């Protein structure tokens, strides 16, 4: 067979071990799902410095925490902007994820608070940037680099599953990139906690699996085609399935070929026609053996799972850092105030946050 | 070439979520 006997017995017990992990992380995920914390500082225990990222959102600004010195990422929405946009739910969800999970490559969340006008969520400080820029600036990454990031979502994504929560918002805009190096995933707003089916048409053109594209109701395998659309624009510089318009992309993404560069090995050709299977019942992921065929599979024979997790492999890129509060890995943006109406605005939509 | 038709979409900045 392909394994000898000291290696089928070395990674029969990881993949035990991988299921003893994954028992105790639920058992604490739910211990906080259901105990969830709340108003856990306030907005003049931080200086407000820059401007990182907005969106309809709102915003993400550096602050600097005035008695520690420390400084963090805090994501400012309006309100009232939330409740016009129909995001109530979205918004009290992904506060609800980010506070009960604990992984390695998911960003913590240290302050959550709101006043009269706003919520509040404030995490830990990402400063490499978004994966985005880095890939759009050195075109595409080698096979070795998009492993180490992608090996890093696998992980991500068996513990998520393990929690029954569906990711649905990977792309390279959505994965921040810390001094280390490693991966860090922020997004959370359109995550859902389902064990089987769902419906909801959300995600990025590129990124949907053709269940979503064709309104079906689908599962957490959606994750794992996404994970084929990250590996192949990391190591493409641009994803399979793209044109002028979404509803031409959804043409090729529903068809079942894709084409691949020269330069890609037959190990990654061969590990993305499995994730990027339109056919449930062949997608890698999907299978009787769940996770293990993609962490089993021949382009991630070089990878040390314990040693990704214990993030003791060192990092094929480091980005720029000068310092705490150094934000020359993301872009600049108009600088607005924020602004706390003397009434409170939305209060019983958003008694739980 | 593959890389001047990812050019010519014009999809090559950031990419905003259906609901956006
Ligand atoms: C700057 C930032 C830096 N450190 C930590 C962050 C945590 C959350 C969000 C951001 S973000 O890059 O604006 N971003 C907003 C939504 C777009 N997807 C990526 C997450 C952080």
């Amino acid at each position: 067979g392909h394994m000898g006997n000291a290696a089928a017995a070395k990674k029969g017990s990881e993949q035990e071990s991988v299921k003893e992990f994954l028992a105790k992380a639920k058992e604490e995920f739910l211990k906080k799902w259901e105990s969830p914390s709340q108003n856990t500082a306030q907005l003049d225990h931080f200086d407000r410095i820059k401007t990182l990222g907005t969106g309809s959102f709102g915003r993400v600004m550096l602050v600097k925490h005035k008695e520690t010195g420390n400084h963090y990422a805090m994501k400012i929405l309006d309100k009232q902007k939330v409740v016009k946009l129909k995001q109530i739910e979205h918004t009290l969800n992904e506060k609800r994820i980010l506070q009960a999970v604990n992984f390695p490559f998911l960003v913590k969340l240290e302050f959550s608070f709101k006043d009269n006008s706003n919520l509040y969520m404030v995490m830990e400080y990402v400063p490499g940037g978004e994966m985005f820029s880095h890939l759009r600036r050195i075109g595409r990454f080698s096979e070795p680099h998009a492993r180490f990031y992608a090996a890093q979502i696998v992980l991500t994504f068996e513990y998520l599953h393990s929690l029954d929560l569906i990711y649905r918002d990977l792309k390279p805009e959505n994965l921040l990139i810390d001094q280390q190096g490693y991966i860090q995933v922020t997004d959370f707003g359109f995550a859902k906690r389902v064990k089987g089916r769902t419906w909801t048409l959300c995600g990025t053109p590129e990124y949907l699996a053709p269940e979503i594209i064709l309104s079906k109701g689908y599962n957490k395998a959606v994750d794992w085609w996404a994970l084929g659309v990250l590996i192949y624009e990391m190591a493409a510089g641009y994803p399979p399935f793209f044109a002028d318009q979404p509803i031409q992309i959804y043409e090729k993404i529903v068809s079942g070929k894709v084409r691949f560069p020269s330069h890609f090995s037959s190990d990654l050709k061969d590990l993305l026609r499995n994730l990027l299977q339109v056919d449930l019942t062949k997608r890698f992921g999907n299978l009787k053996n769940g996770v293990n065929d993609i962490k089993n599979h021949k382009w991630f024979a070089t990878t040390d799972w314990i040693a990704i997790y214990q993030r003791k492999v060192e990092a094929p890129f480091i980005p720029k850092f000068k310092g705490p509060g150094d934000t020359s890995n993301f872009d600049d943006y108009e600088e607005e105030e924020i602004r706390v109406s003397i009434n409170e605005k939305c209060g019983k939509e958003f008694t739980e946050f | 070439t593959t890389y001047a038709d990812f050019i010519a979409s014009g999809r090559t900045g950031r990419r905003n979520a259906i609901h956006d």
